[PDB]
């Protein structure tokens, strides 16, 4: 039942450091090593190493011997069986190779000739080395289209544009919304720029009984867009 | 051809005796008295009572010559000397009383027995000394010749109170079987007592028995099967007794009306002595009720039970008891705590026809009231009966009999059943007489086909 | 089948035979427990329990110094004697009880005991180690 | 490795394994020397050390009554279920504590003793006795 | 020489309040004092 | 007989320090009333259970 959490998004420079947090929960953290691998479009997935909280023994890359560090806290049990530890992993020397999704995961058994093998993975956290400003997003409002004119089925969403750091998660309603919410990746423009976009499938009679507020939360730039998707459609396969 | 085997786990069986448990009701916990019967030691039921008739199997049993019954004795005996053993004793009240009769002997025909007695006690201190009061009941002395008294209860042996906090209530105790060994309950409904029980099953524990001290009339026990039970180890010898199972109780309603109160008088740094205070409202004898047409019915019953033992169409006869101690000559026992010992005088008067016998709604039975008893076998102790504060009444079902034969050259005359009692162990036969302990020896030898190496 | 505790003592030998483990489940723990602590009633019912365990362990070591150890059924290498019941194979198994049979065996039991434990062991073990050395 | 007493409390079932001796040889003696004669305390402690070897006792019954009967480790011809802790080798015996293992079969812990006592010396007995006489 | 022997990997819910060895030693030491002052010297003649 | 012995413990909870023993350390049977006396220390921080 081991629900790990990692860091939050951060935005760096070539030549600084970042250190990226690993929070564990619902089991015993001392009784498995701590992996750190990392997901680089450059060059594919590369293990960087990991490392043991029990034993403090540390075991990482011939590449990442020299850059890499990777700390441990004291587990903190919750009970007989479960405890709340820490790993936190520090990179310098930044550079454009090191950009990507970087992971840590708990080790696979506690003997035997296979017991670091990453089962448990962490959702992730994504790095980009950029020497480029951080920029916030320019939130935008989409007009509802019709997907269905025999089944009566609109499509209204909201329009991130052009932001340099991390993407942007969004909520809808507070997130009181999740069916029918599909969200589309991000751009890449010649200048560097990222853009999306996200929408929902709405029923055609839900325009005087409901109310759609998308929610735009930047974290690198610490913003927050709340928009409110207008009723009013323009599609004409959709008025009907 | 044929060699010889061990065989582990047999069922084989040798009649012996040895130590039992015994059963706490599972209700002990929620009764709270402190101190109940065997509430002291004994452990809870389990949930389902082990028991498992044993097919194609006869067993002979013999009621007299059991050993749970000397079990139950001693434990009842060392049940009175461990709960006895704490309390508050009386030993500094055995000094001259000088005792008044009741304030109320209208008209002197009828009888009134209460002693206002007064008496010099011992205090709190041991310096001053304090006058008390209200001793009562009949049971003292005619004094050494307001008249003075004393008690006879001193004149045998040391006394000692029974503590206030303890019940004599009797809670259902079954014996269990140990370790190793098994109780054989028979199980037919007519049992001669001796000789084959045909079925036969067997458990650890056994089934509830409420420990009674009764005479002449048993009290709370266990019904009979369809007929009226006729026990005896040897019913041609006249001294042995009779033991008697009834198959419909009948219904008894002993009542002391005396609205009593009580007064605790200190005495002794720690002690303290309850005293029977005074009378409030008006006074008449305890006394028990019987309904005279289940006691009718319930003689016309056991009389041609008896005919099969003492001849067909003849007749029987049964006066009151002979003589001798109160405790054999009376029907004694114990409600609420206090101690009844009445007279059955009013119900063995009767003569048989071959048919019938030689209104009235109810019998009543006289009966006076006791609280300090030397029914100890060890002629060293005696036990005082606290007062019970408010009137008394209870009702029980009258299950068996205990009579004796009168002897002599009575052939061709009649039989006379007189009642009596005195030994414990006739009041647990009427209830252990289907149970025998046998012992477990599962280690048997037998001839089969077989080689080693 | 099962009949439970003590259900086959009527039946035949080989009928009884089948319920061995039910007769010797229920010997050996019949467990009162004893946590009250109340004075001169405990000695007599954990003497009871004592001399319970005792007569078990009498049994065991028994069954211990014969060839036959496991507490199941067992076969021996001392020969059945013709004087001891002369009965033949069936005629014991199908119509008699163990009552019986110990009964009648009663006569002559307290020398197989002896048959059992010296003409057994005291050669068995003696020719064990002299054919073990090979 | 040894670690004492309980010292794999927390290890794996294989390396638990290792140590059966230093659990069995600790709990049946901690003998305590009775010799001064104390009245109503003695009562006490003696039932619990008495209680003690008759638990250890029920414990020696149910592993004799079984095929197995050596005080050690033993193997059986009771087949494991499926139901039973859906799990693969070496997923049990590298990644799982005695203490997790007797958790997780105690819903269904009470029905292999039975599969352990008639399943098999209530059939395996009998069928060493009518396949030892050829 | 206490054995005293470290269980590593061992972590185990202790409840000091529910605890019986606390009832144990309670009982332990009433019935000390009872059967300690049980054969002394009983003074009941000096309440005067 | 399981003996905890991290430092801190909260007296309900799970210790994650644990030792087994048979006989327990040495206890003076005292009684008093409002303070303890010849009683066992705690381990670098004052107790509040
Ligand atoms: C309490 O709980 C902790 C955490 O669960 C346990 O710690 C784990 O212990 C196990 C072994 O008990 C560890 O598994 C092993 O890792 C060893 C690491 O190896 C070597 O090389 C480094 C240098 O990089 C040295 O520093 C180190 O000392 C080692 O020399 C492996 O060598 C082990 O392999 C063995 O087993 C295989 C079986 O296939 C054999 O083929 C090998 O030859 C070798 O014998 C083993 O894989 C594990 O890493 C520990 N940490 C975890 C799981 O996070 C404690 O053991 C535990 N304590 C108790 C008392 O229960
Ligand atoms: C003993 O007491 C009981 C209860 O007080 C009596 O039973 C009652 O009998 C009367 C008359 O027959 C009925 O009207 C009541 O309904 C009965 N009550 C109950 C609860 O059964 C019983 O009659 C008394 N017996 C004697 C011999 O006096
Ligand atoms: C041990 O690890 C494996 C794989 O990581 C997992 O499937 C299994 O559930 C773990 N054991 C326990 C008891 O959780
Ligand atoms: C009064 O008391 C004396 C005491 O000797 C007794 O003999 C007498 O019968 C009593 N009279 C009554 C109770 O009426
Ligand atoms: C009490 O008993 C005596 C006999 O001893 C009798 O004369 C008297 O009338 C009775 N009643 C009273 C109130 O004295
Ligand atoms: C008994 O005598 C005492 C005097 O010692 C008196 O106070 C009390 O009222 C008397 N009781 C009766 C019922 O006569
Ligand atoms: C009961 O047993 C006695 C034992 O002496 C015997 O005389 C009698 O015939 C048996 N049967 C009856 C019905 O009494
Ligand atoms: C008994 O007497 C007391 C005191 O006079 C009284 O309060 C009580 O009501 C009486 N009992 C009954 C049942 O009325
Ligand atoms: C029995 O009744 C007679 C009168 O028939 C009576 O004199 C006697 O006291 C009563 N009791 C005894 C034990 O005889
Ligand atoms: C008891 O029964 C006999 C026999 O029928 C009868 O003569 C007598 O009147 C009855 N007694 C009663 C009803 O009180
Ligand atoms: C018998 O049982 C009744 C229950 O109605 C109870 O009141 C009584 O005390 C018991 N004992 C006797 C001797 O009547
Ligand atoms: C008397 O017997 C009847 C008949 O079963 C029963 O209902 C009642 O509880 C019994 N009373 C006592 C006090 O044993
Ligand atoms: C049988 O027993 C008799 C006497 O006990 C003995 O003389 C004889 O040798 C025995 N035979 C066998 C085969 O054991
Ligand atoms: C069983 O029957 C056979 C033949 O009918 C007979 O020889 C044998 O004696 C019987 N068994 C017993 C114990 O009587
Ligand atoms: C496993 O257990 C289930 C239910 O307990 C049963 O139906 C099934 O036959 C068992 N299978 C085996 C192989 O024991
Ligand atoms: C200690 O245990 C109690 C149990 O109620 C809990 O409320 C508390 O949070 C725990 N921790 C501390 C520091 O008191």
């Amino acid at each position: 039942e081991g629900q790990l959490v990692q860091s939050g998004a951060e935005l760096k420079k070539p030549g600084a450091s970042v250190k990226i947090s690993c929070k564990t929960s619902g089991y015993r953290f001392n009784f498995y090593h701590i992996n750190w691998i990392r997901q680089t479009a450059g060059r594919g997935p590369e293990w960087m190493g990991w490392i043991s909280p029990y034993s403090g023994d540390k075991n990482l890359a011939p590449a990442f011997q020299d850059r890499v560090i990777m700390t441990t806290d004291t587990e903190v049990p919750v009970t007989s069986f479960t405890s709340t530890g820490a790993a936190y992993m520090e990179i310098r020397n930044l550079k454009f190779d090191d950009t990507g999704t970087y992971f840590c995961a708990k080790g696979l058994l506690r003997d035997g000739s296979s017991t670091w093998l990453p089962y448990l993975w962490g959702q992730g956290t994504l790095l980009t080395v950029s020497s480029a400003s951080t920029k916030g997003p320019s939130v935008f409002p989409l007009a509802p289209s019709s997907k269905s004119t025999s089944g009566g089925t609109a499509a209204l969403g909201c329009l991130v544009k052009d932001y340099f750091p991390e993407p942007v998660t969004v909520s809808w309603n507070s997130g009181a919304l999740t069916s029918g919410v599909h969200t589309f990746p991000a751009v890449l423009q010649s200048s560097g720029l990222y853009s999306l976009s996200s929408v929902v499938t709405v029923p055609s009679s839900s325009l005087g009984t409901q109310t759609y507020i998308c929610n735009v939360n930047h974290k690198p730039s610490n913003t927050k867009v709340d928009k409110r998707v207008e009723p009013k459609s323009c599609d004409k396969g959709l008025e009907v | 051809n044929l060699w010889v085997t061990v065989y582990y786990g047999v069922p084989v069986w040798k009649d012996a005796e040895t130590t039992l448990f015994c059963a706490s009701d599972a209700k002990a916990y929620d009764t709270e008295k402190h101190n109940v019967w065997a509430t002291h030691a004994c452990v809870p039921t389990d949930p389902n009572p082990q028991e498992i008739h044993l097919e194609n199997v006869t067993e002979e049993f013999n009621m007299w010559k059991n050993n749970m019954v000397e079990q139950m004795h001693t434990d009842i005996i060392s049940l009175w000397d461990q709960s006895l053993k704490p309390c508050v004793k009386l030993t500094p009240l055995c000094v001259t009383l000088q005792c008044t009769n009741v304030t109320n002997n209208i008209t002197d025909d009828m009888r009134g027995e209460l002693k206002n007695c007064s008496f010099n006690m011992t205090t709190e201190l041991r310096d001053k000394k304090q006058k008390v009061y209200s001793l009562f009941y009949r049971l003292d002395v005619v004094q050494i010749n307001n008249k003075e008294y004393r008690l006879i209860n001193c004149n045998t042996s040391a006394i000692t109170q029974a503590c206030p906090k303890v019940s004599f209530e009797p809670i259902p105790i079954h014996y269990c079987a140990p370790a190793g060994f098994a109780i054989l309950k028979c199980k037919d409904k007519k049992f001669n007592g001796t000789g084959p029980c045909p079925s036969v099953s067997t458990v650890q524990c056994t089934h509830g028995i409420k420990p009674v001290v009764s005479t002449q009339l048993l009290l709370n026990g266990s019904l009979a099967e369809e007929e009226v039970m006729i026990r005896s180890e040897n019913i041609t010898n006249n001294a042995k007794n009779i033991l008697v199972q009834f198959n419909t109780p009948v219904q008894i309603n002993c009542t002391r009306p005396n609205n009593n109160t009580r007064k605790s008088i200190r005495i002794g740094p720690g002690q303290a002595f309850y005293a029977t205070g005074d009378i409030i409202g008006d006074i008449r004898q305890a006394h028990c009720n019987v309904s005279k047409a289940t006691w009718n019915e319930t003689l016309g019953k056991v009389v041609k039970q008896l005919r099969k033992h003492f001849g067909n169409n003849t007749i029987i006869r049964f006066a009151n008891s002979s003589g001798g101690d109160l405790e054999v000559t009376t029907h004694s026992f114990n409600c609420g705590g206090e101690f009844f010992y009445c007279n059955t005088s009013g119900l063995f008067n009767s003569t048989w026809i071959s048919n019938t016998s030689v209104s009235n709604d109810s019998i009543t039975l006289p009966c006076r009231i006791k609280q300090i008893i030397n029914m100890w076998q060890r002629i060293g102790q005696a036990m005082y009966a606290p007062p019970i504060q408010g009137v008394i009444r209870c009702v029980s079902n009258i299950t068996g009999l205990i009579l004796t034969r009168d002897g002599g050259s009575t052939n061709s005359t009649t039989e006379t059943f007189r009642p009596g009692g005195g030994d414990m162990r006739d009041n647990w036969r009427s209830e252990l007489y289907k149970y025998k302990v046998v012992k477990i020896e599962p280690l048997g030898v037998a001839p089969t086909r077989c080689k080693r190496r | 089948v099962f009949l439970g505790f003590l259900g086959a003592a009527g039946s035949t030998m080989g009928a009884a035979s089948m319920t061995l483990t039910v007769q010797a489940r229920n010997l050996l723990s019949g467990n009162p427990d004893w946590l009250p602590d109340m004075t001169v009633w405990g000695i007599k019912q954990l003497q009871a329990r004592v001399l319970a365990v005792e007569r078990y362990l009498r049994d065991q070591q028994l069954l211990g110094i014969w060839g036959c150890s496991g507490k199941l059924i067992c076969c021996t290498n001392v020969p059945w004697n013709s004087s001891w019941s002369n009965r033949n194979l069936s005629e014991i198994w199908d119509n008699m009880t163990w009552l019986q049979w110990d009964k009648e065996i009663s006569n002559y039991t307290q020398i197989i005991y002896g048959l059992l434990e010296e003409s057994q062991n005291q050669q068995e073990k003696n020719e064990q180690d002299l054919l073990a050395l090979d």
